[PDB]
RNA sequence: AGAACUGGCGCUGCGGGAUGAACCGAACGCCGGGUUAAGGCGCCCGAUGCCGACGCUCAUCAGACCCCAGAAAAGGUGUU
RNA sequence: UAGCCCUGAAAAUGGAUGGCGCUGGAGCGUCGGGCCCAUACCCGGCCGUCGCCGGCGUCGAGAGUGGACGGGAGCGGCGGCCCGGAGCCCCGCGGACGCUACGCCGCGACGAGUAGGAGGGCCGCUGCGGUGAGCCUUGAAGCCUAGGGCGCGGGCCCGG
């Protein structure tokens, strides 16, 4: 660990798992993406047993520790230099993220002012030479 | 005839001076009285034979 | 809510006599019980004073 | 009644309220053999309304106390009185049994009106139980047990199969 | 009398059940009722102002047994321990629906 | 399960008001505080009826407002209307009453002001009587409208003084059978 | 085939009825511990591997659990 | 007379107390002590909805469910020679977090659902006005990926 963010708890997640469409498996038309059965006579949506869960609002993380990351800090993406100082009074808390477009010559300057501000960055040594 | 006899009697408990309590309450359950089995002792029944 | 008649303290919060009620029937029945144990030992004492 | 377990007998007694045209009505006892005290009163309710104008509501039970045997002890002939239903008719009955109590005698009755006759015990009355002295008994099988100096052996005895190990290299002897 | 079991119950039924699974509304909340100023700051007005002055209205059915009722939540109990029989049936008949006047204090034993 | 039956969990009140009008969710501001923390019902009555639609405001005209304050005991309070402040032609002079409104139009403020009375904004009220001591909260005839005189039991039912929707009134418009007892039958 | 009264299914999963639309329990946010209902506890199959109580019955077509999935009159010195 | 059994009692693929089997019972009747487990019930966690609300006092000086002064008379108390009197802080110049008020906080109860109806979407696609002193040949869009995550989800972000 690089950087130490004040208090991580135990971050429990209610499920692993990545819910699935219904007939995903059976066939490659159909992405993986979840969509709602409402057919009149299948039996997720009627909710028998041993079959696909679906999704509802039980499933939910806990608000203290929603978009925790395995780190303990949330991340929040940034371009530049000017949009990295504003994380500044939220370095224990929030970690930045270089975009995927920022250029190789710039990624290695937003890198360095994140060292002097101490802020942690989750991909620092990315597009490297 | 509850309404006649029950303003008069309400006026009744300010001259008399009490709390005469006029509404009226459901059955409650019977009072722990007593019984007298005085002399003799309690009859023997018993169920009748069957006969057509 | 932590539970009365399970711990005490939480019962005296909530009721003082719970306490004078309590070592009242802890006072008696141990007077009850030095009184049986003496009481069954002298039936069977003089009983063993006879042989 | 489910006669649940050994069964204990009451004496219950009770009379119908004092109406303004009767005052103090005397008071029936009856004999109940109920599993507790609860359905006992309510057996009462059950014979009397059959026998008397009487019921719960206009009545009342003014005792209900488990009435027992005198001698726990001493072995005693019991003829009782039945007055069981079948699947076509009903029929009276008289029938002997032979124990120290008069509610496991009842209880010795319940189980062998099933055994035998299948009759459930809600179909089935009590109508007396009292007990009899030898040379009026009239069952072979009760009156087969009066005989001083009786003797009699214990032939094939069979009991506790996986109290042991099921596993023994000992075919157990039936003595 | 098919669907509910009642009867008779004791001083320490109703000791046990407003003490463990005693709860109380004021407004339309289900509090726990863990200090007497949460008796007598609603009920107060009826000079049943503590915990075993509740517990007195409603064991001897006095003049505000009524109130003080009302102020009870419905007791949550649990499921009984010792198993029923036949639940559907009469305590007579040898199930337990009904009235069984002084054996539902060894059934709330098992319940409470 | 438990049976306590559904929809008694949801009331289908206002919370906020649906203007985006940044001048009166400042107004709202101003009185759910002092709803909340001074203990008086006048700033109940008051910041509900801010939260109200524009039907549910309608407007009060000149000489209702006078004539409720006419009255015997009004003599020196002053008039609270959530909602316009109109000037009625049917008028011809104004006392001199102090007002209290969202917005009072041009020709009544002009006759307010003319015979010496002082018109107030929510604001100015908070300020001289935060409790809403000494006011007359008055409202506009909110049943006024032409919409709730089409609105009953049916207009072709025993009695129904209704008020079809007919496109154009005149001869032959919604006339001829069911309203006269020569053709067909009259309700 | 058609009515009445209440519930249900249709819209509704779960435990039990081997299987099942409606029967019996019972209704569902996602979990841990506790306990039970209806049902059960030889082995598939979780729990009688209790020194369970009392009787009844032998079938060369035994019998075996609401709805429920097979039977009657008549007869039997077969036993009780 | 009525319990169990038997006779009465015959159908086409090979077959069904569910099966294997079961006869001091794994059968029938009447019962007992245990024991087994549903998404039900009880206690606890967490998400959400609904309901009742809370804090504009950031008031480390704010303090108030009764409040001042200044006079007519009395004490108990604080410094006696029985006469007696407002001190505005300061040796420390100090004292977390907060409140997008459309935000935050707290308590309590509840959560099935076809057709259908509403709400929220920092879910998504294309185009426009604004806006990021945005991003890019030191490599955009796209496509690929046993790479790393987040979101209950629609999806998204990051590495190669
Ligand atoms: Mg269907």
């Amino acid at each position: 660990a690089a950087l130490r963010p004040l208090v991580k708890p135990k971050i429990v997640k209610k499920r692993t798992k990545k819910f699935i469409r219904h007939q995903s498996d059976r066939y490659v038309k159909i992405k993986r993406n979840w969509r709602k059965p409402r057919g009149i006579d299948n039996r997720v949506r009627r909710r028998f047993k041993g079959q696909i869960l679906m999704p509802n609002i039980g499933y939910g993380s806990n608000k203290k520790t929603k978009h925790m990351l395995p780190s303990g800090f949330r991340k929040f993406l940034v371009h530049n230099v000017k949009e990295l100082e504003v994380l500044l009074m939220c370095n224990k808390s929030y970690c930045a993220e270089i975009a995927h477009n920022v250029s190789s010559k710039n990624r290695k300057a937003i890198v360095e002012r994140a060292a002097q501000l101490a802020i942690r960055v989750t991909n620092p040594n990315a597009r490297l030479r | 005839k509850r309404v006649k006899e029950n303003d008069q009697k309400k006026k009744e408990a300010k001259e008399k001076g009490t709390w005469v309590q006029l509404k009226r309450q459901p059955a409650p359950p019977r009072e722990a009285h007593f019984v007298r089995t005085n002399g003799k002792e309690p009859e023997l029944l018993e169920p009748i034979p069957y006969e057509f | 809510k932590k539970n009365p008649l399970k711990n005490l303290r939480i019962m005296l919060k909530l009721n003082p006599y719970a306490k004078t009620m309590r070592r009242n029937t802890i006072l008696r029945q141990a007077r009850n019980h030095k009184l049986r144990v003496d009481k069954a030992a002298a039936a069977a004492a003089a009983l063993q004073a006879k042989s | 009644m489910k006669a649940s377990g050994t069964l204990r007998e009451y004496k219950v007694v009770g009379r119908c309220l004092p109406t303004p045209k009767c005052h103090t009505p005397p008071l029936y006892r009856m004999r109940i053999f109920a599993p507790n005290h609860v359905v006992a009163k309510s057996r009462f309710w059950y014979f009397v309304s059959q026998l008397k104008k009487m019921k719960k509501s206009s009545g009342e039970i003014v005792y209900c106390g488990q009435v027992f045997e005198k001698s726990p002890l001493r072995v005693k002939n019991f003829g009782i009185w039945l007055r069981y239903d079948s699947r076509s008719g009903t029929h009276n009955m008289y029938r002997e049994y032979r124990d120290l109590t008069t509610a496991g005698a009842v209880t010795q009755c319940y189980r062998d009106m099933g055994a035998r006759h299948r009759a459930r015990a809600h179909s089935i009355q009590i109508m007396k139980v009292e007990e009899i002295a030898a040379s009026k008994c009239r069952r072979p099988a009760v009156k087969q047990f009066h005989d001083s100096k009786i003797k009699f052996p214990l032939p094939h005895r069979v009991l506790r199969r996986q109290h042991k190990p099921r596993f023994t290299t000992k075919r157990p002897n039936t003595f | 009398e098919p669907y509910i079991a009642w009867g008779y119950p004791n001083l320490k039924s109703v000791n046990e059940l407003i003490y463990k699974r005693g709860y109380g509304k004021i407004n339309k909340k289900r509090i726990a009722l863990t200090d007497n100023a949460l008796i007598a700051r609603s009920l107060g007005k009826y000079g049943i102002i503590c915990m075993e002055d509740l517990i007195h209205e409603i064991y001897t059915v006095g003049k505000r047994f009524k109130e003080a009722n009302n102020f009870l939540w419905p007791f949550k109990l649990s499921s009984p321990r010792g198993g029923m029989k036949k639940k559907t049936t009469h305590f007579v008949e040898g199930g337990d629906a009904g009235n069984r006047e002084d054996q539902i204090n060894r059934l709330i034993r098992r319940m409470n | 399960g438990v049976d306590i039956r559904h929809n008694k969990d949801r009331k289908v009140r206002r919370k906020e008001p649906k203007s985006q009008d940044i001048y009166l969710r400042l107004l709202v501001k101003l009185y759910r505080f002092l709803a909340r923390r001074t203990n008086s019902t006048f700033n109940q009555v008051v910041l509900k009826r801010l939260f109200m639609s524009r039907t549910n405001r309608p407007p009060l005209s000149l000489s209702r407002m006078i004539r409720k304050m006419k009255l015997p005991g009004r003599e020196n309070k002053t008039a609270v209307v959530v909602g316009t402040i109109t000037d009625d032609v049917r008028v011809q002079e104004v006392p001199k009453l102090k007002v209290c409104a969202l917005r009072v139009t041009s020709r009544a403020r002009s006759r307010i002001l003319r015979a010496g009375g002082k018109i107030l904004t929510f604001d100015q009220l908070a300020l001289d009587s935060p409790k809403g001591c000494g006011t007359v909260l008055l409202s506009g005839p909110r049943k006024g409208r032409e919409v709730y005189r089409h609105f009953g039991k049916a207009p072709g039912t025993p009695h129904s003084h209704t008020k079809p929707y007919v496109r154009s009134k005149g001869r032959k418009f919604e006339r001829a059978r069911g309203r006269r007892a020569s053709r067909g039958y009259k309700n």
